[PDB]
């Protein structure tokens, strides 16, 4: 049991933290990404590969390239950042619009729960549009990737969902 | 899919293994001051005023042969009587900077392939030891090579760097083929 995971969301939306507090167990002090991280961790028997990819506008053009293969998308949100919750929506209909993606599940992390008027996953369910997406299953999980509230009860939905 | 690239680099296996692969000189400035990575391509290109490598710099150069890194070597680390020719694999950060920068690529002889945001250990398929100038002895494979998450992937088109160009806002490449469509206001 091997899953190729695509991490992917706007800049500063907790992707790279999520990976290292799943990896390394800690709340590590990150550097914006402008080109991938890749770790493999290994939890309910399920060896994850998960490629973290910078979410910077310059660079999003660059994440179809890393589409073959994949076998759950986790599009992680920030969600405090209102202004940008409709962008986040234009880019995660995007990605699984691509032919390569079209069997992917997706684990959506709305994450920063934490912050004080964070939108919560029904609104961001709603947001994002979710329901348009009628061909894979999808879930919103809440979390806080500095605590790691939430990161392993999306791991299980990948691992339930996935076959 | 399964070409690689080639880095010298005066630094160790063992020194790049704890670094976590080969890293951009602008990813301890951000740590060290919190200067955000420069990642124009044509700035990390021509370098600095005086033509060396700016402490911002994103992107992490390398070869597109064993030849031409052995003789970067001899140019850049001709000082250093040990160093390193890294063997790399190919992923979708890395671009061919005359591609992307086109006619206006700065030092074309450099046929330079580039990898935005460093790479890591893991795509570091092995090395090569160069003691006095001289390659004398076989690849040593890198046990942390993880074939399985390169072999289906390739640098990225040079279509998808265009944007990355990062030529100064008046320069006239904005106004042409292609870069026009990425073009900053104004420019
Ligand atoms: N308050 C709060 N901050 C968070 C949370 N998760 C991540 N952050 C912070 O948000 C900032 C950005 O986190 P990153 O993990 O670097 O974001 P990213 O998605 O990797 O950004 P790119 O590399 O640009 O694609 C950092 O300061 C994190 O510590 C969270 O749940 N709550
Ligand atoms: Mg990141
Ligand atoms: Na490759």
């Amino acid at each position: 049991k091997e899953m190729r995971i695509l991490m992917l969301g706007l800049d500063a939306a907790g992707k790279t933290t999520i990976l290292y507090k799943l990896k390394l167990g800690q709340s590590v002090t990150t550097i914006p990404t402008v080109g991938f991280n890749v770790e493999t961790v290994t939890y309910k028997n399920v060896k994850f590969n998960v490629w973290d990819v910078g979410g910077q506008d310059k660079i999003r053009p660059l994440w179809r390239h890393y589409y073959t293969g994949t076998q759950g998308l986790i599009f992680v949100v920030d969600c405090a950042d209102r202004d940008r919750i409709d962008e986040a929506r234009q880019e995660l209909h995007r990605i699984i619009n691509d032919r390569e993606m079209r069997d992917a599940i997706i684990l959506i992390f709305a994450n920063k729960q934490d912050l004080p008027d964070a939108m919560k996953p029904h609104e961001i369910q709603e947001k994002l549009g979710l329901t348009r997406i009628r061909d894979r299953n999808w879930y919103v999980q809440p979390s806080c990737a500095t605590s790691g509230d939430g990161l392993y009860e999306g791991l299980t939905w990948l691992t339930s969902n996935y076959k | 899919n399964d070409d690689k690239l080639y880095r010298a680099d005066s630094r160790p296996p063992d020194e790049i293994k704890q670094s976590g692969g080969l890293m951009p000189r602008g990813q301890s400035e951000y740590f060290d001051r919190g200067t955000q990575m420069n990642i124009n391509l044509y700035d990390h290109a021509r370098g600095t005023q005086t033509g060396f490598v700016r402490h911002d710099d994103g992107y992490v150069s390398t070869s597109i042969s064993l030849r031409s890194a052995h003789l970067v070597g001899q140019t850049i680390l001709s000082g250093h009587s040990t160093y390193y020719i890294y063997v790399i694999a190919t992923a979708p950060n890395m671009f061919n900077v005359n591609d992307v920068l086109g006619a206006y690529s700065p030092h074309p002889d450099d046929q330079d392939v580039s990898a935005l945001g460093g790479i890591p250990y893991s795509q570091i398929y092995g090395w090569y030891r160069v003691h006095f100038g001289v390659l004398d002895e076989q690849l040593h494979r890198n046990r942390g090579y993880r074939d399985r998450y390169y072999s289906n992937l390739d640098i990225a088109p040079a279509a998808d760097g265009y944007g990355l160009a990062g030529f100064p806002p008046e320069h006239r490449a904005w106004r042409e083929e292609p870069w026009i469509h990425h073009a900053p206001p104004g420019s």
